[PDB]
């Protein structure tokens, strides 16, 4: 690519594979947060930590469901954000033009020497 | 000990000629020597083969 | 260094908090009069 | 002294077994049709074992 | 560094199981063993997994922090016998070890800042909870506020660099360079206070004398190295402003370390003299950092690692004699050779390590940090010779007056040395004399 | 390499570091050649080791011309800017050390 | 009185790196007329 | 002579965390498979892709 | 106490090591395991692992390449250390009118 | 709320009046919503068995009635000159509208009623005063594009709310001065991003809503009542007192996140000097937070001997410990959030 086109910069070609934790990190972290919250409730009421597992199971299920739902809402929010940015770039092509890529063989920066 | 310390000209003179004044003359000497050596180095008065501290 | 640092900063902030506590020791009419003065200042400049 | 010797004696046995029974490697030219692997650039068999099995290659980190 | 972090994250629930203090120490030394077997790192960033990776600099700093925290559990046995909240203390040590590993494994500078400010909280908890004097409240407040007052505008600097560059990654930030004075002052003053310059040291002896040994060792061995590692990351893209403004910091950090060395000759507290000893040698480190020579950076990193080891080892000795004599001073602790003769060997082997000890890594760090200061200017020769002469004048007075002479003749009967204390002193000294055989892992981070 | 490209600045910086290392043991091997000349010609090292000292001094001069004054953080960009500024100075003001 | 010699040796080591190796015996007769090597010798003389 | 008594069976959980971190490191090595052989320093030219990958 | 007690000391009276002051069984496990995981593992087996570590930082390879580059450069007329980073024909050399007043640093 | 269903009715008309205020497309509808909110909040905060609660209600009444009449006056002047609901160019009547809104919000130098009245309250009405009653004047400040008056209010609020909270040892006036200091961070975010203000307000109300529950349940109206407060385990009191380090902005707690998003959005919008002025302000706020934190961080206290068991509500202490977990380990939810993109 000899030019840095913003349309080519913003368009998701599909070469970025998502990570292993990318679909699963938010539900397991929210489930761990719910289990720890129920543990913290049982600790403050001077119960055993794993006494009431109904609260543990309910808090974990609430955490996993909320994590999956808000991860989906996050994904559509980011998709709409990049769609807004792409549509604003195609709406005003004069303010975001195609710039020629300029190598270091045409650039004279000032090097900083220590002595 | 700090609660018995008051701003007095003897204490100000001790703090001036004990700490601040050697720092001032030492910084001035470092700046003057490095400015003279930097002017000599950037003007072009020394060569690459007759230069001190080549790290080699 | 403790005179330009933490202990004298604590003494200065304690003195400023003692002074600002005396600002809150009056009745409400003083502060409402201050607000009325500030509104009167902004209304005089509307003429100007 | 007990735990230093309890460390050193299996270390001495492993070093003697590597230096005597499996031996070091010999330097040779690279063949034209052969691309050497990332553990074949090192002389000692313990270094070859460590680079092949335990440590990652320089190419992977690069 | 996901395996180490998840190892400590599942080492967290051992605090809630009773009678498992030494088991946590055993598994943390196993973490140090595995991290010894993870060495394959070079210059750039290796073992990259979920914004975590290290170079040789960060490898040595994580290895030093892991060694100090495991020794810290070994050092703190008074928590175990008195049952003085050992579960909370173990959880504080493991969480602070996670925060120090995470601020050293950071590929971007903002994780370094975030976990660097997160690491101030368990240290403050150690100060406020496990000291012995009424001036604990004066100690942790000085530490917290002297760190925070200069570390809060550096966040504005970080977001100024991010907007200008767009990323916080340490290699992408190496390409750019900036000619702003206030950006330089924000990105430098937090590290200039966090590792003590002479004008801003104040918080260090207050935090060190009050702190428990498990709390003084994490201030001496590490967490001054955060303020050196921060400059090792930051000075790469601020070279021109550093050449504009180095001479004031070099002059201050070379006059201090002579004045600081003359301070220790006129002090009687054992823990305060090592507290000012941390200022003088990292005055050499701070002087060698702001000269951007290759030997300066390499010898600076070497003296950071080795000075952390010997200062934590010297603060180990100041609590062995404190718990036997009730209170530490020069006057009470005069001449402990006739009381503990076998402790005196480690006393000299670690007090000599504070100065130039011949086969240790302290000398190799010091012999190459003097090279950069001498090559920087010849004016600095006068105030370096006085600095090292007064350095070994004070640090030989420590061993000299504490380990020689007539006894106090007013002390009561105390316990002798134990297997734990000699093993604790051994693992501070023999790493100083054994890592010199592979000093290139502690010299070359570039 | 382009200005915004970072995948190729890594390769150029790594080969610059490796060439710096290669030239470092070039100078180190030449210094050991001079020292072995000094030990082997024990009473006559003022005659035999003068050309070896000449090659060592030329190698140190060329090493400082390529790598000198860059500092601890020497990228491939910094040495190229140094070489461009040095060639500009020898184009305009003559060789370094003559004056101007 | 020995630490003055130790720091004089440190400053001699700090000056000796202009030509690379601190093994002086291969450079003393070569550089007996060099100012940096006389300053190395002066620091070594002070240490001794 | 080791000193691990019957309370050392609790230590299987940090080794499980070691296995979890090693599996996540392997998954991140699998995630970074772009430029596996396309680098200019270790990459062979075209027509020789039939061999096994290096890592 | 008598001289028969001191001449035949009791097993039940034990001088405590530094780890646990409650049980004798807990000291004789903690000393052994702490000496195993520090002295044997970290300082002997770890030092053996470091002694046979590969060239993670390229130093032996750099020495070999130094001998090889001194072998080739002494054969030809190319000098032993190149003074220039690249060839000067690839240097663009912008003119003095293009530079104008620009800081040139040597 | 407590002891009556008519207080639930007053809360309902409170929510109705505030949501009438903030949704109004005219200043007159916003003004009548403020009248409804004032009508709702006079009877809560009034109790005839308390001699100072009626004086606090009188102080609130006089301050809000003076501020609502100035707000209607300058609204009528804005309609008189620039006949639409807003103004094209900023003038002095917009400054009078902003000043009358700042008297309702409690920002400096019109802050003086706020901690002088909070001594007369309970803790739940304090929480309703410094969270929900700051919805309606702060959301109406967003319609005015004035930089100097808002900047003066921000600087004065962060200077005074930090300095002023050092002297009081009573927790209600100290927390009121803390709410003045957190008001300046809200007003500093009000002229860069309304969403970032909403996030700082939501997390500030979350930390206020969890710190009220520790004081409402155990009735902690003084600083030494914290030192005499009995817990059955000192590690529990150590964990419960970490919310003050959260409200001080210390990472890795939850309250570092809204301050951090304000600092990030301020630096993107090229404000640096008042951000640095707010760095020195929040150190003093963290300093008078630490005097509360003296009561749990030393792990052992010379405590009163007669009290032996601590007592709490069921549902209130159950809801308290859900949010105390999220006020400590709330930075693990940084991946879940999607507002900040
Ligand atoms: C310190 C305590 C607070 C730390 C908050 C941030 C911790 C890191 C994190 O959650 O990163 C999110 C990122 C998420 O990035 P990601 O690459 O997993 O992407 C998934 C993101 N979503 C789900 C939104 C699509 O986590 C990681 O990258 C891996 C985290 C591994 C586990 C780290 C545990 C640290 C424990 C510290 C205890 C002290
Ligand atoms: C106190 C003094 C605060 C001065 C703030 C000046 C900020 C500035 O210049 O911003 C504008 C400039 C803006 O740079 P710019 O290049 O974006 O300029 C934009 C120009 N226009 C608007 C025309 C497009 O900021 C900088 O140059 C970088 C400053 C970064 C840091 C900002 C906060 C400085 C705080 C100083 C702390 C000093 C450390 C010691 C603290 C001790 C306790 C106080
Ligand atoms: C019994 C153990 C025998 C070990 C052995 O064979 O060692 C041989 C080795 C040398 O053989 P070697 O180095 O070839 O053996 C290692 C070989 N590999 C890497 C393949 C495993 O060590 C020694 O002879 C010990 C040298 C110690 C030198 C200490 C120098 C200290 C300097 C301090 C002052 C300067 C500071 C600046
Ligand atoms: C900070 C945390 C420190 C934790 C403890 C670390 C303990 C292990 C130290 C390993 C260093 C080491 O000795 O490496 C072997 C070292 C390093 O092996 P090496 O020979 O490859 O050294 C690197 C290569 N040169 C020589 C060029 C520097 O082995 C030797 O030096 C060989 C002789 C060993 C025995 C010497 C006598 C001992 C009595
Ligand atoms: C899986 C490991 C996850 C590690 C992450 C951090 C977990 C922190 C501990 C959570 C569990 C806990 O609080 O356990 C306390 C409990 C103390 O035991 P106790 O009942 O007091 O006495 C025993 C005799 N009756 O301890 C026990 O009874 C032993 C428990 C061993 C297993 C611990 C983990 C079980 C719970 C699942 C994960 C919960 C994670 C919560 C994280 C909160 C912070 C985000
Ligand atoms: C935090 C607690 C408080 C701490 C207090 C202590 C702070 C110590 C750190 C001080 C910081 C550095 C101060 C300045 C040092 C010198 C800087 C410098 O480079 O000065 C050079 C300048 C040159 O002078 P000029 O004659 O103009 O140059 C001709 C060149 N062809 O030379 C000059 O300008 C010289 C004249 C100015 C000298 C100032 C000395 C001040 C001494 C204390 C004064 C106290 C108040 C009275
Ligand atoms: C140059 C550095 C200047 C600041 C130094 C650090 C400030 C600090 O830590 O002050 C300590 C002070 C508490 O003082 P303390 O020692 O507890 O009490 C002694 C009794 N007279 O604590 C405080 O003063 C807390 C408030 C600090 C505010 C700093 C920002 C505004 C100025
Ligand atoms: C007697 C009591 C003490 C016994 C102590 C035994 C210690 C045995 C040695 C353990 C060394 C572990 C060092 C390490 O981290 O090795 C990582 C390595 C990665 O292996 P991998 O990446 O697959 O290598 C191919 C890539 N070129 O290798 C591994 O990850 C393999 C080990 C996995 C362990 C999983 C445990 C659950
Ligand atoms: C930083 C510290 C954050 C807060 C940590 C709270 C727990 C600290 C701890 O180790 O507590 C030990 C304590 C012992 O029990 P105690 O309360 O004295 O009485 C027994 C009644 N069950 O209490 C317990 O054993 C109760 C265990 C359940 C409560 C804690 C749940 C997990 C908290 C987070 C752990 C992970 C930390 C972040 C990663
Ligand atoms: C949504 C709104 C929900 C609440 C609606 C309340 C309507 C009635 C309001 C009222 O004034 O009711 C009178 C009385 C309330 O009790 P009151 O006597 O005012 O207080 C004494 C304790 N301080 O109420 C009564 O005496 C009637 C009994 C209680 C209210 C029942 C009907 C509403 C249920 C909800
Ligand atoms: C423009 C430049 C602005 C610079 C601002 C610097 C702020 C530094 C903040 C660091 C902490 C300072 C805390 C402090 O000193 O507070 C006390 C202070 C004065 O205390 P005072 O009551 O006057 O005591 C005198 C009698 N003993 O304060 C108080 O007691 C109350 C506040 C009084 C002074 C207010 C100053 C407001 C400045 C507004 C600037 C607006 C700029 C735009 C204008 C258009
Ligand atoms: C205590 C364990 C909580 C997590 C259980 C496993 C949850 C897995 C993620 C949620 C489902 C994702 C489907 C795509
Ligand atoms: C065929 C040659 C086999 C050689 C095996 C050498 C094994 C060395 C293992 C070194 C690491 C040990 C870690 C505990
Ligand atoms: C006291 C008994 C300890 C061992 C059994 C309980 C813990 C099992 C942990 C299993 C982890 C995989
Ligand atoms: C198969 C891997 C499971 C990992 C679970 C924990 C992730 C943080």
């Amino acid at each position: 690519s000899a030019v840095n086109d913003p349309l080519e910069l913003l368009t998701n070609k599909g070469t970025h594979e998502p990570s292993f934790l990318s679909p699963i990190w938010n539900p397991i972290a929210c489930g761990v947060a719910g289990v720890g919250a129920a543990i913290f409730i049982n600790w403050g009421f001077r119960k055993p930590v794993f006494s009431g597992i109904q609260k543990h199971i309910a808090f974990g299920a609430i955490g996993v469901g909320a994590g999956a739902y808000f991860d989906q809402k996050r994904n559509e929010y980011l998709a709409k954000r990049d769609a807004v940015l792409r549509h604003y770039i195609e709406l005003h092509p004069d303010d975001f033009p195609v710039k020629e890529r300029k190598t270091y063989g045409q650039v004279l920066e000032s090097w900083v020497p220590v002595r | 000990n700090y609660e018995h310390f008051k701003p007095t000209g003897k204490s100000f003179r001790t703090g001036l000629f004990a700490v601040v004044l050697p720092i001032a003359l030492y910084a001035w000497a470092l700046k003057a020597e490095r400015d003279g050596r930097e002017e000599k180095y950037r003007t072009g008065q020394v060569a690459y083969k007759d230069r001190q501290f080549k790290f080699i | 260094s403790e005179y330009f640092g933490g202990q004298h900063l604590y003494q200065k902030l304690s003195m400023y908090s003692k002074t600002l506590f005396l600002m809150h020791n009056n009745s409400l009419k003083i502060y409402l009069l201050l607000f009325v003065f500030w509104i009167l200042i902004l209304l005089i400049l509307l003429f100007l | 002294h007990f735990y230093v010797m309890l460390g050193v004696i299996p270390v001495t046995a492993l070093v003697l077994y590597a230096n005597i029974f499996v031996g070091p490697a010999q330097l040779a030219e690279i063949p034209e049709g052969y691309e050497p692997k990332h553990w074949e650039y090192e002389k000692h068999p313990i270094s070859r074992f460590i680079s092949r099995y335990i440590l990652n290659s320089d190419q992977q980190n690069y | 560094m996901l395996k180490i972090i998840f190892f400590l994250l599942f080492l967290i629930p051992f605090c809630f199981i009773n009678n498992m203090y030494w088991m946590v120490q055993i598994m943390m030394f196993f973490i140090s063993f595995i991290f010894l077997l993870m060495n394959n790192f070079m210059n750039y960033w290796s073992e990259i997994s979920y914004f975590l990776g290290c170079d040789m600099l960060s490898y040595g700093l994580i290895l030093l922090s892991l060694w100090i925290c495991s020794l810290m559990l070994l050092a703190s046995e008074m928590i175990n016998k008195h049952n003085n909240y050992k579960n909370l203390f173990l959880l504080n040590i493991i969480i602070l070890l996670l925060l120090l590993i995470l601020t050293f494994s950071s590929m971007s500078l903002f994780m370094f800042y975030l976990f660097f400010e997160s690491s101030l909280i368990p240290t403050l908890f150690l100060i406020l909870g496990w000291g012995y004097q009424p001036e604990r409240l004066q100690a942790g407040l000085y530490l917290l506020f002297y760190t925070l007052l200069v570390s809060l505008p550096m966040l504005i600097g970080i977001f100024y660099v991010m907007n200008k560059i767009g990323s916080m990654n340490f290699y992408l930030m190496n390409n750019f360079m900036f000619n702003y004075d206030l950006l330089y002052f924000c990105l430098l003053c937090a590290f200039l206070v966090k590792m003590p310059m002479f004008l801003v040291h104040l918080w260090l002896p207050k935090a060190h004398v009050e702190a428990p040994v498990s709390g003084s060792m994490i201030l001496a061995g590490i967490m001054l190295k955060l303020g050196g590692y921060g400059m090792l990351r930051v000075i790469s893209f601020l070279q021109l402003m550093n050449l504009k403004y180095s001479f004031v910091w070099i002059s201050i950090s070379l006059v201090g370390g002579v004045l600081v060395s003359l301070v220790c000759l006129r002090q009687t507290d054992l823990k305060a003299l090592i507290a000012y000893s941390s200022v003088a040698h990292m005055g050499i480190v701070l002087s060698g950092l702001l000269t951007m020579t290759y030997w300066g950076l390499c010898g600076s990193y070497t003296l950071m690692i080795a000075h952390g080891l010997c200062s934590s080892g010297l603060f180990c000795l100041a609590n062995v004699s404190y718990e036997r004599l009730g209170s530490r001073s020069m006057l009470i602790n005069k001449g402990l050779l006739n009381f503990m003769p076998s402790m005196t060997l480690w006393w000299f082997l670690l007090s000599s390590a504070n100065m130039a000890a011949p086969p240790t890594l302290n000398l190799l760090g010091e012999i190459s940090l003097l090279n950069s200061i001498v090559s920087w200017s010849w004016i600095s020769m006068i105030l370096l010779s006085f600095l090292s002469f007064f350095s070994a004048a004070y640090t030989l007075y420590l061993y000299s007056f504490s380990q020689h002479g007539k006894l106090f003749s007013g002390v009561y009967s105390f316990s002798s040395g134990k297997i734990r204390e000699y093993l604790l002193m051994l693992l501070h000294w023999l790493p100083l004399n054994l890592l010199i055989l592979k000093s290139e892992s502690f010299m070359l981070w570039l | 390499c382009y200005t915004d490209d970072a995948v190729c600045r890594f390769e150029a910086d790594q080969q610059f570091r490796r060439d710096r290392m290669v030239d470092n043991e070039i100078v180190n091997i030449l210094r050991q050649r001079f020292e072995d000349c000094t030990l082997y010609e024990a009473p006559d090292h003022m005659v035999k080791c003068r050309p070896l000292m000449d090659q060592y001094e030329k190698a140190t001069e060329n090493w400082f011309i390529k790598y000198g004054d860059l500092g601890g953080y020497a990228n491939a960009k910094t040495a190229y800017m140094k070489q461009k500024h040095r060639l500009i100075w020898e184009r305009r003001h003559g060789p370094v050390g003559s004056g101007m | 009185s020995n630490r003055i010699g130790d720091v004089a040796l440190l400053l001699s080591i700090a000056w000796m790196l202009n030509y690379g190796s601190w093994n002086y015996i291969f450079y003393l007769e070569i550089m007996q007329n060099e100012f940096e090597m006389l300053m190395i010798g002066s620091l070594v003389m002070l240490a001794a | 002579v080791l000193g691990l008594d019957k309370r050392a069976l609790w230590g299987a959980l940090p080794l499980l965390g070691f296995a979890i971190g090693h599996f996540l490191d392997k998954k991140e090595t699998e995630r970074m498979t772009m430029f596996r052989d396309k680098s200019a320093l270790y990459g062979r030219p075209a027509g020789s892709e039939g061999k096994a990958p290096s890592w | 106490l008598t001289t028969e007690d001191f001449a035949n000391p009791s097993p039940k009276n034990w001088q405590s090591y530094g780890f646990d002051y409650k049980d004798q069984v807990e000291d004789r496990k903690a000393t052994k395991s702490t000496f195993f995981v520090t002295v044997t593992l970290c300082l002997v087996w770890g030092s053996f692992y470091w002694a046979y570590l590969p060239d993670t930082q390229f130093r032996n390879w750099a020495q070999r390449e130094g001998f090889l580059e001194l072998r080739r450069r002494e054969l030809a007329g190319v000098d032993l250390v190149s003074p220039n980073y690249v060839d000067p024909a690839s240097i663009t050399l912008p003119s003095d009118e293009d530079l104008g007043d620009t800081e040139i640093i040597i | 709320m407590f002891n009556n269903s008519s207080k639930i009715l007053f809360i309902t008309i409170m929510i109705i009046g505030t949501l009438i205020t903030v949704t109004s497309n005219s200043w007159l509808g916003a003004w009548m919503g403020l009248e409804i909110n004032l009508l709702s909040f006079i009877p809560l905060l009034s109790d005839n068995n308390n001699l100072m609660s009626t004086e606090a209600s009188l102080k609130y009444f006089l301050t809000q009635v003076l501020a609502s009449t100035v707000l209607l006056f300058s609204s009528i002047l804005l309609m008189l000159k620039n006949n639409m609901n807003n103004e094209i160019n900023e003038s002095f009547t917009s400054m009078i509208i902003m000043s009358a809104l700042l008297l309702k919000s409690g920002a400096a130098p019109f802050h003086f009623w706020f901690p002088n009245m909070m001594e007369g309250l309970t803790w739940m009405n304090a929480l309703m005063l410094m969270t929900w009653q700051k919805i309606a004047p702060l959301m109406l400040i967003s319609y005015l594009n004035i930089k100097y008056l808002l900047l003066i209010s921000v600087i004065l609020s962060v200077i005074i709310g930090a300095i002023g909270g050092l002297n009081q040892t009573s927790l209600r006036k100290l927390m009121a001065f803390s709410s003045i200091n957190h008001l300046g961070w809200m007003l500093s975010s009000l002229m860069i991003s309304e969403s970032i203000w909403l996030i700082y307000f939501f997390f500030y109300s979350f930390l206020s809503f969890v710190l009220t529950f520790m004081f409402n349940i155990f009735k902690l109206f003084h600083l030494n009542q914290l030192f005499s407060w009995f817990v059955n385990s000192k590690i529990l009191k150590f964990t419960l007192f970490m919310n003050f380090l959260s409200l001080g902005g210390l990472p890795p707690f939850l309250g570092f996140l809204p301050k951090w998003l304000v600092i990030q959005q301020l630096t993107l919008c090229n404000q640096y000097f008042m951000l640095t002025l707010m760095m020195m302000s929040t150190l003093i706020t963290l300093f008078f937070y630490l005097r509360i934190c003296y009561s749990a961080f030393m792990m052992n206290y010379f405590e009163n001997n007669w009290i032996m068991k601590m007592n709490m509500n069921s549902i209130n202490y159950n809801m308290y410990m859900i949010m105390t977990f999220f006020s400590i380990f709330g930075l693990f939810l940084i991946s879940l959030f999607y507002f900040m993109f």
